[PDB]
């Protein structure tokens, strides 16, 4: 979609702020927020491309300034609901239980050592997205093409400062899960994947430098070829 | 930035404390969530994997030019023969700076970071005031929040990664560091010189 999340060329939003040096994690409650992200994959929540698209469903004032664990908590309690598996009521009570009562136990539980395992097998073994497709590529180092001008209202990875514009292919990387399918419920779909290159005049006009470039992934449909 | 609509940092702390510990105790019921998973998960990411794991990378293809090539080349398979990989980096790419190359690495639609190598990112990586400027105006940038001027001369390559492949910068080697040992190497490579924002520490 074209929400505030796509923020590249975006100006206004203020001065950087990295203050000297940070912890990992600020709060006991980002290492929550942080650890339901496998807790919630496993038990089938939500895919990694339908995961950022419950994100860009923010408010957008909210996921401007908000802390970034609390962006992962607002798509965690958007596919709970989308899938059943989170009553809001309860959520909204429990909630209430522990704004009263901040240093009331957890529920009771085992801790179940294959929760544990998967933890370090997909933290060790990764969750490659990598995809075998019979179809060749479309596309080669050196070829010259344009990005799509479409606007999809659902996920996809089509920054509006990318849409419409002429660039040279850099590298085939093999085919991977397209998120305009993943992330909307529709599945892999795998499309081949490429580094395309923008100059910076191509994409900014005159305000360009005239020695930058930019290089954006684009899925094979997200271009058309120009001149091979 | 002041915005006059917005709550106290304390009591938006708060408000996110009671509902994260809600939905919390929730997956616990639900059996897919527990304490023990939470405290791996932070235990790995805290003082198991971190950035001195791609310093290793950095300083072997400083010091090791048939490493570097396969570096380059396959920069998953490379990072693998040190015993580095993993979950979101299960694809890496490594790019090299040179005299006339610089390179810096974004995510303009959100916040994907080569963790096993550099860790989780740092907050300002993963915020809207990076992610908007470096794009458009990265010369600039990296000159007024980085102190890293770049020669107009010198082009500036900005990988914006929008998808799973995860792209690393190989920092040059600071002069004045012949013979050096690979640990003496090490301390001159930081994370912000693998994402591109600073040069490799200088003397």
């Amino acid at each position: 979609m074209n929400g505030v999340y796509d923020v590249g060329g975006t100006d206004g939003l203020g001065p950087i702020n990295r203050p000297a040096d940070e912890p990992v994690f600020r709060a006991e409650w980002e290492k929550v927020a942080f650890a339901m992200f496998p807790a919630t994959f496993r038990a089938g929540f939500m895919g990694l491309d339908e995961f950022k698209f419950g994100i860009e469903q923010m408010n957008p004032a909210e996921y401007l300034e908000s802390p970034y664990y609390w962006h992962w908590i607002r798509t965690y309690i958007h596919h709970g609901v989308r899938t059943g598996k989170i009553d809001l009521e309860e959520l909204e009570r429990r909630t209430q239980y522990y704004r009263e009562n901040p240093d009331a136990p957890l529920p009771e539980h085992e801790q179940k050592p294959e929760l544990i395992e998967f933890v370090n097998q997909a933290v060790y073994g990764g969750l490659p997205a990598s995809r075998e497709v019979d179809r060749p590529p479309k596309f080669k180092e050196g070829d010259v093409v344009r990005f799509s001008t479409a606007s999809p209202k659902g996920h996809a990875r089509r920054a509006r400062y990318v849409r419409g514009k002429t660039g040279t292919v850099v590298k085939h990387h093999g085919a991977y899960i397209y998120p305009d399918t993943a992330g909307n419920g529709l599945g892999e779909c795998p499309e081949h994947l490429y580094t395309v290159r923008f100059t910076a005049q191509e994409l900014w006009g005159p305000e360009g430098d005239p020695n930058s470039s930019v290089y954006y992934d684009c899925w094979e449909p997200y271009i058309e070829l120009v001149d091979t | 930035t002041e915005n006059i609509l917005r709550k106290s940092d304390e009591e938006i702390q708060k408000e996110i404390t009671a509902r994260v510990k809600a939905l919390e105790s929730m997956l616990i019921e639900q059996g897919i969530l527990t304490t023990s998973m939470i405290d791996r998960m932070a235990e790995i990411y805290e003082n198991e994997v971190g950035p001195h794991l791609g310093a290793k990378v950095v300083v072997k293809a400083w010091t090791d030019p048939e490493f570097k090539k396969r570096l380059l080349a396959d920069g998953t398979e490379a990072c693998k023969e040190l015993g580095i990989g993993g979950l979101q980096g299960e694809d890496m790419m490594w790019v090299e700076n040179t005299d006339e190359v610089h390179h810096v690495v974004v995510c303009t639609l959100c916040s994907c970071y080569p963790w096993p190598v550099l860790g989780l990112p740092p907050n300002w990586f993963k915020e809207p005031q990076y992610r908007s400027r470096v794009v458009r105006e990265p010369r600039q940038l990296l000159k007024e929040e980085f102190g890293f001027e770049v020669p107009p001369s010198k082009e500036i390559k900005v990988w914006d990664s929008s998808s799973e492949m995860r792209f690393v910068v190989l920092p040059q080697r600071p002069a004045g560091t012949d013979g050096w040992s690979e640990e003496e190497l090490a301390t001159l490579v930081t994370r912000e010189s693998m994402i591109g924002v600073e040069p490799a520490k200088a003397v």
